């Protein structure tokens, strides 16, 4: 299917898997799982097989995208080219040449990164399933778009319109909205049951319904969220709401110098959780939360916390997880504020990394002899804080226990 | 030397300024005058009095710090978006009474800098600078071509953006990563307005997750070497940029416009765009330097034409009537601005390269300058 994308450039796994679906090559009779997950999995075996390189790694703890090997794009050419087989690869000619409402039946359109604006057409196609627009500097979409019935994608990302038509509730069925932060969604969004992944949803200045809405949507596996204008209990209701929904798989929160009143000590996260991540370093939580315990959320791989002050018994703590394949703890307390490098003591436990590869104790105090008889078996990286007025008892050591490949440091200006 | 230096500490302006080279009155009188155009317009026009009659009796009465701050924010958070004009003007004066007693010291700097890094106040203040720079000067600057030549980060000296000198340096110097937050905040809010028309969208500002990379960065440099994703794009698009900069045939409007983001990104952000071979081999920092200086100097000479013209065009409510500058003729001018200009140029001229690529940017720019002034200053 490749055969459609040019000869040399990178090529997203996210597209590739959402146009397969759209198209039909993704169907599931089981019922007991979403299409979604089989299809990334397709992908997984195809990149497995040594057919396509992987490259980068995408905000979805996956590989950001893929490159074909050059001597396989005229094989695939050769197999299926003269065969029976619209998308604009950054060329201007469309439209002035082209018609598009020309074609009666077509099942997928995907224009993204061109620079025209002349959607207002799309009541003329009801078979349409794929609807990709990044970057296409539109500045406004059809208020007939709910016509179509038949819809999984609606990408959004990059462009001009500043806020969706209400005509998006009706659609019966939809997996992905890839919305920009800035935009607003319309209202009742609760319509929307088979959603499937929801992508950086701008969530600001918004009443409390509209939150409580979201946990009907019981079919995520990531939800990319943030906010800035409800610092206050009204977080509560959507606290819980994440709590109905059993299928996430991604999760991160966005927000911007301030506690973090959206997550409560006393809360239970879904049984299946992979990468929680935090990219904001503005952001801190007061302590370690209480709900990141070895009983429960057993399964991530990815941790990407930061918080006021790391405890000694914190990453005590953290070590205890069955698999956390990456870790990143930040210190906010030492950076943006002027508090000594503590150092960690972690005595008890005998494994307490069965499988930490990355480590970065940014701003931690953290020392390679602060692990005790192998704390780390593989840590293949390692990144850490070295005041240069430690150099007395024994403090770095750096015992090379544990085959870490690479390692960097931070140096220290007191002392 | 001091023949112009102690002529430009004498008039009425060039003082508030600070020169390449190198009044409380004035500010009550507008004030007092700022009451009396808005009951002309009441024929939803009375929140705007009120707003003004409240700032009047906060400035001009005596209040003690622990209440002072409350008074200047319930005023000061209000305000959401000719009626317009009047609107912005009314938060601009709202925000120079917070530096206008400062430099006195009447409110503890502990409690402005708590108050500055409250996420409002930064956008609010960032969206204020490039409106009321473009209320009144970028119509008097459209008129000499010099309209390209307006930088973000080079609006603090002039002498009515005074008042950001301080909310910007004695934040670096207390909160060190909060200055580069508002300086990437005002230049996004400029990118936006029509400062910098362009047709892209910008991938540089308005973004909360390219900040968040940005001090990710910062805080830890040595994340430059293997940067994970989402920093490998604007790495690129810096690199994008700088050829776009440094190329030759390229048109000089998204030249300049590149030039201007790249200036912003590695001023605020140091150690970004620097790298060991490439800018060697290419002498970029003697180019940046040279383009920086061009552009101070090409504010030099608006001003200085500004000035010329006037003896109002400094802006609406700028500058009050009664100290307002006459036409006549004086016997110092002829003396003491052709000197002074020709003093200019000599000190731009002295440190600033030539190349096939630069002339057009720096040496081409100044004589046409040069031109235009010195055929205007006697009429």
């Amino acid at each position: 299917y490749l055969s459609i994308f040019p000869e040399d450039r990178e090529i997203r796994r996210a597209r590739l898997i959402w146009r397969w679906i759209s198209e039909g090559f993704v169907y599931s009779e089981k019922q007991d799982i979403s299409l979604y997950e089989l299809g990334d999995s397709y992908f997984n075996e195809l990149v497995n097989r040594s057919m396509i390189q992987p490259i980068g790694i995408d905000d979805e703890g996956k590989v950001k995208a893929c490159r074909v090997h050059d001597m396989v794009l005229d094989l695939i050419c050769s197999l299926s080219s003269e065969e029976n087989f619209v998308t604009v690869f950054s060329d201007n000619v469309v439209g002035k040449v082209l018609d598009i409402s020309r074609f009666k039946v077509l099942r997928v359109l995907d224009l993204e990164g061109c620079h025209v604006s002349d959607v207002g057409y799309v009541g003329n196609l009801l078979h349409l399933r794929y609807l990709g627009l990044k970057g296409t500097h539109v500045k406004d979409l059809p208020m007939e778009i709910g016509k179509l019935q038949f819809l999984l994608t609606l990408d959004l990302r990059g462009t001009k319109i500043e806020v969706l038509p209400w005509s998006v509730v009706q659609l019966r069925r939809l997996m992905c909205l890839y919305v920009d932060y800035g935009m607003k969604l319309p209202s009742g969004i609760g319509n929307l049951t088979f959603l499937e992944v929801l992508d950086d949803l701008g969530l600001s200045d918004v009443d409390l319904d509209f939150v409580k809405e979201l946990g009907r949507l019981t079919k995520l596996r990531v939800l990319r969220l943030d906010f800035h204008g409800f610092d206050q209990s009204m977080g509560k209701a959507l606290e819980e709401s994440i709590s109905n929904m059993y299928k996430l798989d991604s999760l991160d929160v966005f927000v911007n110098r301030g506690l973090i009143n959206c997550l409560s000590e006393h809360w239970v996260p879904p049984p299946r959780l992979c990468r929680l991540a935090f990219p904001s370093k503005r952001s801190w939580f007061k302590t370690l939360p209480s709900w990141i315990n070895p009983s429960s959320l057993p399964l991530l791989s990815y941790l990407d916390i930061t918080l006021f002050e790391v405890r000694s018994e914190d990453i005590q703590l953290l070590g205890t997880l069955p698999a956390l394949v990456y870790l990143e703890i930040w210190n906010y307390s030492v950076f943006e504020e002027a508090h000594e490098v503590e150092a960690p003591v972690l005595s008890s436990g005998a494994a307490l990394f069965p499988c930490a590869t990355e480590c970065r104790f940014i701003g931690i105090g953290a020392v390679p002899s602060m692990f005790p008889q192998g704390a780390a078996p593989r840590l293949k990286r390692l990144w850490f804080t070295f005041p240069a007025k430690w150099i007395s008892s024994e403090n770095i050591g750096l015992g090379m226990r544990h085959l870490p490949s690479l390692q960097r440091v931070v140096v220290d200006v007191i002392s | 030397s001091k023949d112009i230096r102690e002529y430009l500490a004498s008039t009425f302006p060039f003082e508030q300024q600070s020169t390449i080279l190198d009044q409380l009155k004035f500010r009550q009188e507008n004030l007092a005058e700022l009451k009396d155009q808005i009951i002309l317009s009441l024929g939803n026009w009375q929140k705007l009095l009120d707003y003004t009659n409240k700032l009047d009796e906060l400035s001009n009465t005596k209040i003690s710090p622990e209440e002072f701050i409350e008074e200047i924010q319930k005023v000061l958070y209000k305000v959401k978006l000719l009626y317009s004009q009047f609107n912005l003007s009314i938060q601009d004066f709202a925000l120079q009474i917070i530096h206008s007693k400062y430099k006195s010291n009447q409110i503890s700097q502990n409690d402005l800098l708590k108050l500055i890094t409250e996420d409002e106040m930064l956008k609010i203040l960032a969206k204020t600078k490039v409106l009321t720079y473009k209320m009144k000067y970028f119509d008097s600057a459209s008129k000499m071509g010099i309209n390209k030549y307006i930088s973000t980060e080079m609006m603090d000296l002039d002498w009515q953006f005074s008042h950001y000198k301080t909310f910007n340096d004695a934040l670096k110097k207390n909160k060190a990563s909060d200055s580069s937050y508002l300086g990437w905040l005002t230049h996004g809010y400029s990118i936006k307005y029509g400062l910098s028309p362009n047709n892209e969208r910008s991938m540089f500002f308005q973004d909360g997750r390219k900040y968040a990379e940005l001090y990710a960065f910062s805080k830890s440099p040595h994340r430059k070497i293997i940067p994970g994703e989402h920093l490998k794009d604007l790495l690129a698009k810096i690199n994008k940029s700088k050829g776009i900069f440094l190329d030759q045939n390229a048109l000089l409007d998204k030249r300049i416009y590149a030039f201007h983001e790249l200036n912003t990104l590695e001023t605020h952000f140091p150690g970004i765009t620097s790298s060991f071979t490439d800018d060697l081999k290419s002498n970029y920092r003697k180019k940046m330097e040279s383009v920086s200086l061009t552009c101070q100097v090409l504010q030099e000479i608006g001003n200085i034409h500004r000035f010329i013209e006037s003896k109002t065009e400094y802006g609406l409510f700028s500058i009050p009537k009664i100290f307002s500058i006459p036409i006549d003729y004086k016997h110092g001018e002829k003396e003491n601005l052709v000197s002074y200009v020709d003093f200019l140029y000599s000190t731009a001229h002295e440190r600033i390269l030539q190349d096939n690529s630069i002339n057009q940017l720096c040496l081409d720019p100044l004589q046409e300058s040069l031109n235009r002034i010195k055929s205007n200053i006697p009429v």
